[PDB]
RNA sequence: UUGACCUCAAAUCAGGUAGGAGUACCCGCUGAACUUAAGCAUAUCAAUAAGCGGAGGAAAAGAAACCAACCGGGAUUGCCUUAGUAACGGCGAGUGAAGCGGCAAAAGCUCAAAUUUGAAAUCUGGUACCUUCGGUGCCCGAGUUGUAAUUUGGAGAGGG
RNA sequence: GUUCUUUGUAAAGUGCCUUCGAAGAGUCGAGUUGUUUGGGAAUGCAGCUCUAAGUGGGUGGUAAAUUCCAUCUAAAGCUAA
RNA sequence: UUGACAUUGUGAAGAGACAUAGUUUC
C-alpha cells in the first residue's frame, strides 16, 4: 500500500464519513430565499435602509493594520462628540458599541466626522403621525463608504542623512535583545559596595 | 441600615428566627454602633404588634 | 465518461487486466501507509528521505501572520507604479521630485536586492530592507524610509 | 454527491459565445445548421428596433 | 441591609459558630426524606441572589445525592472489551452532584420549573441541596414580566437539558481558547468539523 | 507609550496621534468600598479565627513568616495567596495583643 | 381558659399542572466492539452504533472573567478561508483545532448586592358589577425571614 | 389612514460642582484520581481532600521565584436573524 | 485486605515544642 513516487496524502475518511456529506444543492434556492428575505424586510422596515451605520477601525494585527475597515459601532465617546447620546444614536440607525475605545484621534475624528455627515444626510420623521413619504435608500455602507486615508503623496525631495536603514533595523534589534542583560549588570553594578 | 445610621433608640430582636444567621450579628452591630438592643422572646409577638405574623424585628 | 474508460475494452477478457496469477485482491501490502519501516522501506528512503522521527522546536499555538512578511525584489519594485504614471517619473530622475512608494501599502513586508534599477532617485517606505536592497537605492540617489 | 455541474473558467466561456456569435453570420453556419435562410436578404439580419 | 452581612459571615465555613449550625443542620436534614419540601430558604441571601423571590409560585426543595464515584454498573466488574476499556471502580461522572440533584426534585415536581440550586451542606454520605423551582402556571409568574419566560415551553425541564447554571457548567459553554471543544455544544461542534461540505461547483 | 516608529526595536509600533480614553468602572471592580470595610471587619471579630488561621499565626509567631507562607501555600491555593494570607495574620497580631 | 406563631399533616377540599406518543433535525448522559495498524495491548474505528433523560419549530449559543500584542479589535450562529496547518501520536498506523481576513444575519439587555421608612407603595385567590386574553370596588390571603418603584458597571447613586 | 379620551400638579433626556460607587463562596483556586481534547510539566469535565481575595480576581497555549505590562470582570439571568 | 484524609464531637490522665507558664498533637 505503498508504491512509486508520488506525494504522501492524508486524506481522513476513516469514519463514518457518507453520513455526514453536505452537498449544497439549495445554493440558488437559498439565494433566491435571502433576496426574497430581504425584499420582505425592506418593505416591513419603513423607508429605513436594511442596515446601520458602522465606524472606521483599523484593522487588527500586524498583517492587516494597514488596511481600515468597519467596524462594530460607535464607543460612547465619538457618540457623544458628535452631540447626541447612546440611547437616540441607536434608534437612528448608528450602531453604538460600549467595548470600543478610543486610543488613536485620527480614527477618533474620523468617526466624528462620519457621524456628522450621517446625521446631515438623513431625515428623521416627526413622532406624530405624518410620515412624508421619502423612498427608501436601501444601504448606509454605499452612502457612506469607507476608504483607505492618504498618508502621503505622489513625488518628494529625497532626504538621506545617510544613517542606512537597514542597519537602523539591526541596531534597533540588538538594543532589545540586550535590553535586559545589561539592566542586570546595572543592578550588578549600583552594588559596588 | 437604621443601626448602621446610628438613629434607632432601642431594638427588640427575636430568640426564634430559624435561619438564625438572619440576626446573630445584630448584638455586635448595636453594640459597635452604640445601639441599645434586647433579646426578646416571641418573633411571633414582634409580629403582632407591628400587624405581621411574625417580625423577626422591632 | 465512462464509454472512454478501459473497462469498457475489458469486457470479454477474463482477468479485468489484473493477471490470472496475481489477481486483484484486497490490500496485499497492508493498508494505507502500512509498513513504511518494514516491507515499504525501500520505498520510503528514496522517494521520500527524512519522513521519519523528529527535527527541531515545537511552537504551542503558532499564530501564521505573526511572521507575515511578504518579499519584493528591487527586479521589479517600480511595477508599484501604474504605468501611465511610471513612464512620466523615470524620465526627470531627481531629487526634489522623486517617487514615494509605499511597499507596505503595496502588501509587501521586505525589500530585497534581485537586482538592475535605472538610475531614477525613488523614496522607498517599507518594514524591512536587505542590506543589498537598500545600498542598490541609494546608488541610484534614493533613501529607504523605515515605517510600521 | 457525485458531481453534477462543471466549472468553466469564465474567460474561454466568454471566448466560446464570443465565437458563437461571431458564427451567426457565415451563412453557410447557419445554413449547415438547419435554419432556411437561403431566402432572406441579409447576414446579419438586422430589424427595426421598433420590433 | 441584612443579606450583606449573611453573604459575609457564609464564607467563613470554618468559623467556630458556622460549624455548629453546620454541624445540627446536617442532622436534621439527614433524618427527614431524601426529597422533601423546604419551608424556606435556609440561606435567603443566596437564594436571593440566584433568582429567588418571595412570592407565590417560588418552591424550595431540599434534596440528598450520594457522594463519590460512579461505579461502572457492568455484572462483576466484567467489561468484555479492550483492556483501557476495563475500568469500574475509578470513574468519575461528568455531570455534577448538584445536576443530580436538580434533576430528581424537577421529576418530583413536574408542574415547576428548576430556576437554581445552591449547596448548603454534606456529610461524608451525602451533599445537601437547596432548589429554587418556579411554578410557570401560577398567575403571579405569568405576569411579571421579569420571570414569565421561565413559562414558555423551551424551558421545559431545563435542569434534564443541563440548562441551568451548574449544567451549563458541565456542558463547558464558556468563551474562549480554554472552551474550543465544548463551547457552541460539543456533538454539534464535533460534527461540523466532520461534515463534508461539499459546493455545487467543487472548490 | 509613543511607539518608535520602526517595525522592530523596543517601542516598535506607527506613531499616532494619541488619546487614553475615559476610564471603565469595570476596572474597579476589585476596589473594596467603605460599606464591605465595614461589614467584613465586622464579621471578622464575630466569627474569629478558622483553624488552619490559628495555627498559621501560632507558626508566624514561634517559626516567622517564612515557614507561614510555606504552610499557607499548601494550605490555601499558591504561593501568592499565601503571602496576602500571612500578612494579613501579621496584622491580625500587632493590632491586637499589640498595640 | 382562650388566641396566635413555627413546622408537619388530611380532605372525592377550590383551581391547575406532569406522564404517553413521535424523535429527521436539537440539548445531555451512557457507551462498545468489528475495523486500521499487514501480528498486538497504547492508538484507531469513535468522544461513533446500540442503551437512558429532555425541548422546539428550530434547538443550542449569545452581549466577553473574549480575542489579541496591532495604528489593536469588540455578543452569538453559520459559510469561504485559515489548514490537512500549529499541535497530538508504539512521533507508528493515524489524528488535528484556533486567532486574524471576506461574506450571511445583525440587537440588545435584567437581576443579587441600597432606608419607600412622612407611611408594602407589590401580589394569588374569592366576590359583585363591567366595555371580559382584561378593568374596577370590597373581603380573605401572600408578604417585612422583603413583595414594588430605583440601579446593573457601558455604569450608576445621594447632595448642590 | 381616521376618530374618542389627556394620561399629569405624571414620566424621561441632557450641562456643571461635590460626595460616593454596594458588584454572586465549599465558589475561584490548589492537590490528587479518572475521562477527554490538537492542548504538548496537563484542553475541558467530574469524584475526594484543601480552600481564597478585594489597588481583588481571571486569562495572556513550557513548569518555577521575582518585577512589570496588556486584557477582561467569573462563581445569577433573558434574547430575534 | 492494609494505610491516610474526610464523616469527627466532649472530658480526664500521660507523653510531646516557642526552649519547666498553655494554644497544640498523639
Ligand atoms: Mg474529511
Ligand atoms: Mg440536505
Ligand atoms: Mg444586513
Ligand atoms: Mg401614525
Ligand atoms: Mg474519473
Ligand atoms: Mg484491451
Ligand atoms: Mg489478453
Ligand atoms: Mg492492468
Ligand atoms: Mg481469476
Ligand atoms: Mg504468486
Ligand atoms: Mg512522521
Ligand atoms: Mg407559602
Ligand atoms: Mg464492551
Ligand atoms: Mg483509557
Ligand atoms: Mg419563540
Ligand atoms: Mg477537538
Ligand atoms: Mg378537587
Ligand atoms: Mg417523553
Ligand atoms: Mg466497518
Ligand atoms: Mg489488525
Ligand atoms: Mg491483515
Ligand atoms: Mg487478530
Ligand atoms: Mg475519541
Ligand atoms: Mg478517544
Ligand atoms: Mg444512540
Ligand atoms: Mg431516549
Ligand atoms: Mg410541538
Ligand atoms: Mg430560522
Ligand atoms: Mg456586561
Ligand atoms: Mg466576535
Ligand atoms: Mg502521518
Ligand atoms: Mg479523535
Ligand atoms: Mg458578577
Ligand atoms: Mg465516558
Ligand atoms: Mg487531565
Ligand atoms: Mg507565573
Ligand atoms: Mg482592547
Ligand atoms: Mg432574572
Ligand atoms: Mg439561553
Amino acid at each position: 500500500a505503498i508504491s512509486k513516487n508520488l506525494p504522501i496524502l492524508k486524506n481522513h475518511f476513516r469514519k463514518h464519513w457518507q453520513e455526514r456529506v453536505k452537498v449544497h444543492f439549495d445554493q440558488a434556492g437559498k439565494k433566491v430565499s435571502r433576496r426574497n428575505a430581504r425584499a420582505t424586510r425592506a418593505a416591513k422596515i419603513a423607508p429605513r435602509p436594511l442596515d446601520l451605520l458602522r465606524p472606521v477601525v483599523r484593522a487588527p494585527t500586524v498583517k492587516y493594520n494597514r488596511k481600515v475597515r468597519a467596524g462594530r459601532g460607535f464607543t460612547l465617546a465619538e457618540v457623544k462628540a458628535a452631540g447626541l447620546t447612546a440611547a437616540y444614536a441607536r434608534t437612528i440607525g448608528i450602531a453604538v458599541d460600549h467595548r470600543r475605545q478610543n486610543r488613536n484621534q485620527e480614527i477618533f475624528d474620523a468617526n466624528v466626522q462620519r457621524l456628522k455627515e450621517y446625521q446631515s444626510k438623513i431625515i428623521v420623521f416627526p413622532r406624530n403621525g405624518k410620515a412624508p413619504e421619502a423612498e427608501q435608500v436601501l444601504s448606509a455602507a454605499a452612502t457612506f463608504p469607507i476608504a483607505q486615508p492618504a498618508t502621503d503623496v505622489e513625488a518628494r525631495a529625497v532626504q538621506d542623512n545617510g544613517e542606512s536603514a537597514f542597519r537602523t533595523l539591526r541596531l534597533a534589534r540588538s538594543e532589545k535583545k540586550f535590553r535586559g542583560i545589561r539592566e542586570k549588570r546595572a543592578r550588578e553594578k549600583a552594588e559596588a559596595e | 441600615a437604621l443601626i448602621e445610621n446610628k438613629k434607632a433608640k432601642l431594638v427588640l430582636i427575636a430568640n426564634d428566627v430559624d435561619p438564625i444567621e438572619l440576626v446573630v450579628f445584630l448584638p455586635a452591630l448595636c453594640k459597635k454602633m452604640g445601639v441599645p438592643y434586647a433579646i426578646v422572646k416571641g418573633k411571633a409577638r414582634l409580629g403582632t404588634l407591628v400587624n405581621q405574623k411574625t417580625s423577626a424585628v422591632a | 465518461p465512462s464509454r472512454f474508460t478501459k473497462t469498457r475494452k475489458h469486457r470479454g477478457h477474463v482477468s479485468a487486466g489484473k493477471g490470472r496469477i496475481g489477481k486483484h485482491r484486497k490490500h496485499p501490502g497492508g493498508r494505507g501507509m502500512a509498513g513504511g519501516q518494514h516491507h515499504h522501506r525501500i520505498n520510503m528512503d528514496k522517494y521520500h528521505p527524512g519522513y521519519f522521527g523528529k527535527v527541531g522546536m515545537r511552537y504551542f499555538h503558532k499564530q501564521q501572520a505573526h511572521f507575515w512578511k511578504p518579499v519584493l525584489n528591487l527586479d521589479k519594485l517600480w511595477t508599484l507604479i501604474p504605468e501611465d504614471k511610471r513612464d512620466q517619473y523615470l524620465k526627470s530622475a531627481s531629487k526634489e521630485t522623486a517617487p514615494v512608494i509605499d511597499t507596505l501599502a503595496a502588501g509587501y513586508g521586505k525589500i530585497l536586492g534581485k537586482g538592475r534599477i535605472p538610475n531614477v532617485p525613488v523614496i522607498v517606505k517599507a518594514r524591512f530592507v536587505s542590506k543589498l536592497a537598500e545600498e542598490k537605492i541609494r546608488a541610484a540617489g534614493g533613501v529607504v524610509e523605515l515605517i510600521a | 454527491w457525485r458531481k453534477w455541474n462543471v466549472k468553466v473558467n469564465h474567460n474561454e466561456k466568454r471566448y466560446a459565445t464570443a465565437s458563437a456569435i461571431a458564427a451567426t453570420a457565415v451563412a453557410s453556419l447557419v445554413l449547415a445548421r438547419g435554419h432556411r435562410v437561403e431566402k432572406i436578404p441579409e447576414i446579419p439580419l438586422v430589424v427595426s428596433t421598433d420590433l | 441591609g441584612a443579606y450583606k452581612y449573611l453573604e459575609e459571615l457564609q464564607r467563613k465555613k470554618q468559623s467556630d459558630v458556622l460549624r455548629f449550625l453546620q454541624r445540627v443542620r446536617v442532622w436534621e436534614y439527614r433524618q427527614k426524606n431524601v426529597i422533601h419540601r423546604a419551608a424556606r430558604p435556609t440561606r435567603p441571601d443566596k437564594a436571593r441572589r440566584l433568582g429567588y423571590k418571595a412570592k407565590q409560585g417560588f418552591v424550595i426543595y431540599r434534596v440528598r445525592v450520594r457522594r463519590g464515584n460512579r461505579k461502572r454498573p457492568v455484572p462483576k466488574g466484567a467489561t468484555y472489551g479492550k483492556p483501557t476499556n476495563q475500568g469500574v471502580n475509578e470513574l468519575k461522572y461528568q455531570r455534577s452532584l448538584r445536576a443530580t440533584a436538580e434533576e430528581r426534585v424537577g421529576r418530583r415536581a413536574a408542574n415547576l420549573r428548576v430556576l437554581n440550586s445552591y449547596w448548603v451542606n454534606q456529610d461524608s454520605t451525602y451533599k445537601y441541596f437547596e432548589v429554587i423551582l418556579v411554578d410557570p402556571q401560577h398567575k403571579a409568574i405569568r405576569r411579571d414580566a421579569r420571570y414569565n419566560w421561565i413559562c414558555d415551553p423551551v424551558h421545559k425541564h431545563r435542569e434534564a437539558r443541563g440548562l441551568t447554571a451548574t449544567g451549563k457548567k458541565s456542558r463547558g459553554i464558556n468563551k474562549g481558547h480554554k472552551f474550543n471543544n465544548t463551547k457552541a455544544g460539543r456533538r454539534k461542534t464535533w460534527k461540523r468539523q466532520n461534515t463534508l461540505s461539499l459546493w455545487r461547483y467543487r472548490k | 507609550t509613543v511607539k518608535t516608529g520602526i517595525a522592530i526595536g523596543l517601542n516598535k509600533g506607527k506613531k499616532v496621534t494619541s488619546m487614553t480614553p475615559a476610564p471603565k468602572i469595570s476596572y474597579k471592580k476589585g476596589a473594596a468600598s467603605n460599606r464591605t470595610k465595614f461589614v467584613r471587619s465586622l464579621v471578622r471579630e464575630i466569627a474569629g479565627l478558622s483553624p488552619y488561621e490559628r495555627r498559621l499565626i501560632d507558626l508566624i509567631r514561634n517559626s516567622g513568616e517564612k515557614r507561614a507562607r510555606k504552610v499557607a501555600k499548601k494550605r490555601l491555593g499558591s504561593f501568592t495567596r499565601a503571602k496576602a494570607k500571612v500578612e494579613e495574620m501579621n496584622n491580625i497580631i500587632a493590632a491586637s495583643r499589640r498595640h
